Parts: structure tokens; sequence; C-alpha cells
């Protein structure tokens, strides 16, 4: 079978924490009073949730209410435990309350008010400095959650809320997040198609925090090259083909061999054989002002097939691409 | 008698 793998960093964090920390199925939810909150306007609708601008009538504070549909309601304890464990961490969305309809039994998460603007709305208009600045803010959140034994597993522009005027960023939607336990085989049906790192696409289950780093690299590539999404696959199989047309197939087969991954035979007629393309091939007159040797060196060190070979969030924070960021 | 998933609404203003 497949060769085991362990995270290079924060490997045994959860072993050194009590079961109360990571045993979300045993968590006793602290329910607030639903009548403290009133809906103002609908902000959107996820695959398993509904989001609203709302108000806390006990103190007139603006809040965001996320109503969880049955499939998300079933894993609510995991999302709640992760949000409470990470609460107060850098650029982590703050969970303010948890309520439930006494009639329908529908649960809802109440969060700290965040301006209703996602990264995707602006990330295609930013200056070179702003891309570095916001990337660094996302890295602070990822290094924190990874250091706390948690993988986000759904890093993408829509899950990054930015108040551009106040240069403030929050990592949201922890509904797919999980606790990392070394040697654990996880469900590969995580992350959105364009931000799925290769381990998911080849059904390699023993992945870790480095999955979030591949997704972050996909966001960077889209930002610096003005190409949304950067790897534009039509399904999970074609997504791996789009990646192989850039990273090349030689390194893919070396990766599959290293971890003894069984490559689905459907890939036989579609992957083909491709050279590794130089990152400079994506540079053109409309994006050249966002590209630098440091941006390309950094991107090259995130977008690697081998999950252990990718920069960690803290190593990424130390890259020269971020030297101009005011820390 | 006007609730969405049990929440009342706060419009106008
Ligand atoms: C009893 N009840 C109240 C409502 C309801 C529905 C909406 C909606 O947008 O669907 C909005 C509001 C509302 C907005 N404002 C300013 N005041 N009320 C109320 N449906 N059923």
């Amino acid at each position: 079978g497949p060769v085991p793998s362990r995270a290079r960093v924060y490997t045994d964090v959860n072993t050194h924490r009590p079961s109360e920390y990571w045993d979300y199925e045993s968590h006793v939810v602290e329910w607030g009073n639903q009548d403290d909150y009133q809906l103002v306007r609908k902000l959107g609708r996820g695959k398993y949730s509904e989001v609203f601008e709302a108000i806390n009538i006990t103190n007139n504070e603006k809040v965001v209410v996320k109503i969880l549909k049955p499939v998300k309601k079933k894993k609510i304890k995991r999302e709640i435990k992760i949000l409470e464990n990470l609460r107060g961490g850098p650029n982590i969305i703050t969970l303010a309350d948890i309520v439930k309809d006494p009639v329908s039994r529908t649960p809802a998460l109440v969060f700290e008010h965040v301006n209703n603007t996602d990264f995707k709305q602006l990330y295609q208009t930013l200056t070179d400095y702003d891309i570095r600045f916001y990337m660094y803010e996302i890295l602070k959140a990822l290094d924190y959650c990874h250091s706390m034994g948690i993988m986000h597993r759904d890093v993408k522009p829509h899950n990054v809320m930015i108040d551009h005027e106040h240069r403030k960023l929050r990592l949201i939607d922890w509904g797919l997040a999980e606790f990392y336990h070394p040697g654990q085989e996880y469900n590969v049906r995580v992350a959105s198609r364009y931000f799925k790192g290769p381990e998911l696409l080849v059904d390699y289950q023993m992945y870790d925090y480095s999955l979030d780093m591949w997704s972050l690299g996909c966001m960077l590539a889209s930002m610096i090259f003005r190409k949304e999404p950067f790897f534009h696959g039509h399904d999970n199989y074609d997504q791996l083909v789009r990646i192989a047309k850039v990273l090349g197939t030689e390194d893919l087969y070396d990766y599959i061999d290293k971890y003894n991954i069984e490559l689905d035979p459907r890939f036989n007629d579609i992957l083909g054989r491709h050279s590794r393309k130089r990152w400079e091939r994506f540079v053109h007159s409309e994006n050249q002002h966002l590209v630098s040797p440091e941006a390309l060196d950094f991107l090259d060190k995130l977008l690697r097939y081998d999950h252990q070979s990718r920069l960690t969030a803290r190593e990424a924070m130390e890259h020269p691409y971020f030297y101009t960021v005011v820390k | 008698g006007g609730r969405l998933y049990g929440f009342k609404w706060h419009g106008g203003g």
C-alpha cells in the first residue's frame, strides 16, 4: 500500500494536548440565546450554510450569522471546537456566539462583524506591495492554526475576508478544518477544485498542514499572473492534468513512486508527458509589475508536488518576498 | 410569526 508520511513541523502538537482539545465529538456546546440576534440582510448561501448580516439587539453590535444546513450541522462540533481553540489567534475569525432555533433545531454560528468583501473581489486589482502584505497576513493565520494542530483544508479567495480600507484580513469558513494526528488517513474530498493540492487528486490520504500551502500557492499564482484560477481544471482528473502541464510529469511520477501511490488508470489517456515550464512563461505586459525574482522563487517553493518539499507557513514568512512588508 | 430559522428581522434605518 501507500508509504506513510508525517508533517515536517508541528507533528505531535495534539499528542501533547488533553483530549478535551481535539475530541470534538465529546464537546458540550455552550448555547446562547437566539432572541439576542436579528437578521438584517442575506450575504450569501454556501453548499451547506446561509450567511446573514445581523444585529445583537442586547447592545446594538453588528454581527454575522451563519445558519448551518443539515450536512454542516452534523459536523458543527468540529467547526465549533476549532473556532474556540483558535479564537484570538492572528487574523482568525472570532466566534461570538452559538445559537439554535428551538422549533426547527437549526443551529447558527454568530461571528464578529467583518466587512462583506472577500479577497477575490480585490486580489485581481492590488499593487505588488498589497499582494505581499495580504499574503503575509494569511500566512500569520496559517502558521497559527498549524501550530495549534489544525489544517484549514479550504484555503481560497472566498474564504479570506478583507477590509481593504482598514488593511485587515480574516481567515473564515473553518467548516472543513480538521485536527492533524500523525499517521492519520484523511478524507481527500476537501478544498475547492482549483485549490486542491496533488495529494488529494491522486487519493493520497496521509496528508497534513502542507495541503494549505499548495492552496496558498494557487492564490499567489492567480494574483501575480492575473490568471483566475491559475490551474483551471474541469474535474478532479483534469485538475491534475492542468498542474502537470506546468510542473511537468517527470516530478509527478517521482512523487507517485516516493509515496507508492496507486495512480488511477483514468489518468493513463489524459496526463500525457509534459516538460516543467519556467515560471517566467506566465509573465506578460499586463502582469509584469506584480512579478519579481523573489515572487517567482517564493511561488516555485510553494507549488511542488511533494507535500513535504513545500515551504511551511513560518518558512514562507521568512522568504525575501516579504522583506518590504512592515512587520 | 415572521422568523427565518427562528430569527426575527431588524430592517429599515
Ligand atoms: C415575520 N417575518 C418577518 C419577515 C421578514 C423577512 C425579510 C426578508 O427580507 O425576507 C425581511 C424582514 C425585515 C426587514 N426589515 C427592515 N424589517 N423586517 C422581515 N418575514 N416574516
